[PDB]
């Protein structure tokens, strides 16, 4: 009866394994989405053109 | 001494409006190096003012219009007190009529 | 040391570069049924 | 010229964080001297463009002609 | 017939599972430090002009 | 020479504890409330 | 003994003084956040 737990051990492990890759590859397209944004929202955190305000009388 | 009802009333009715009238004590300040001389020259360089410019902080203004008002505050609480135990006494007198 | 440095203390006092305070314990060891 | 002076930047940069939250990866545009014309850029359609994404039409954060910015000018012109 | 699956190694395909749901973690932890940023940084009160008072 | 940069280390840490029991103040003074005010006061 | 300690306050300064440059990252955060107005600098003349 210890070979029938085998077989729904090992089944259940190598589709969690399959599984262990192509989420591991999504999160990577994710990883790369958002260094994107990091180099972009760093390099303008120079350019944005400050506001300036004077008197009415 | 009529109706103690009605004069307790208005006592109350007094008390109800001004109690009520909320006030909020001055606001804090950004801790005083905000924004920071270093970054201030940065600020006054990437506008391009023409005339040329300096930074002149005003921390210490804020700061001590808002002792100032604080001072208020603490007259203002102490006010509250003093009218509290006014209303304290009423009571006591109106209390005897009642009974 | 402890007499001159109060009595040259007070020079200043007629923001002490100093520490002054308490140490860092280390050991002091005592006689074995004596005092 | 045509690249550090683009035709629009969107309405702020907090927009650029609203697409990556809930959509997809930004753009990169490169620098071109013909080819970014058209309808709907800066013709006559991309004022309604700019009054409905919020922005303005004629060189899209200001209206510039003026070397430095003078507010001693502004004073004496209001 | 006994399966392919099945004649297969207990312990290297649980090496490989704990292996690669260390490596689902490694990213988790990533897109914390990610987001983190993101998110301070629209917070921040950066991604407005910052105001000068000209006399 | 060892104390000499002893006594230097502890005055230096004595009043970085002072300093650093002034700043634990003001981080969380900063919570308390909902938004501040400018510093700016023209005139 | 007198170089175990020194090497038990260097540390301690050391830790204490990453310690503060992080309180002044974080003072400077939450001063900026939480308040109306962007940072405000005065600008006169000579």
């Amino acid at each position: 009866q210890e070979l029938r737990v085998s077989r729904m051990s090992l089944m259940q492990s190598q589709s969690d394994l399959l599984e262990a890759q192509k989420m591991v590859e999504e999160q990577r397209l994710e990883i790369q989405r958002l260094y994107k944004v990091i180099e972009s929202l760093n390099r303008e955190k120079s350019l944005v053109p400050p506001v300036v305000l004077a008197p009415a009388n | 001494v009529a109706n103690p009802s009605d004069s307790l009333m208005t006592l109350a009715e007094k008390c109800h409006q001004k109690w009520s009238q909320t006030k909020n004590p001055p606001a804090l300040s950004p801790y005083p190096p905000f924004p920071a001389s270093e970054e201030a020259e940065a600020i006054l360089q990437r506008a391009n003012l023409d005339y040329d410019a300096v930074v002149m902080d005003t921390t210490g203004e804020h700061l001590r219009e808002t002792t100032k008002t604080l001072v208020q505050y603490s007259q203002d609480i102490l006010n509250r007190d003093s009218t509290i135990q006014s209303v304290l006494k009423s009571l006591k007198a109106h209390g005897h009529v009642g009974n | 040391a402890e007499i001159r440095a109060e009595q040259l203390a007070n020079a200043l006092r007629s923001d002490s570069p100093v520490f002054r305070g308490e140490d860092v314990p280390g050991p002091v060891a005592v006689l074995r049924d004596n005092k | 010229q045509a690249e550090r002076f683009p035709v629009t930047r969107d309405i702020s940069l907090d927009v650029k964080i609203d697409q990556m939250k809930a959509g997809l990866t930004l753009t990169r545009r490169l620098p071109m001297v013909y080819g970014t014309a058209g309808m709907a850029s800066h013709g006559l359609n991309g004022a309604i463009r700019a009054s409905v994404l919020g922005v303005a039409y004629p060189c899209h954060p200001h209206c510039v002609m003026s070397l430095k910015r003078s507010p001693t000018l502004t004073t004496e012109a209001a």
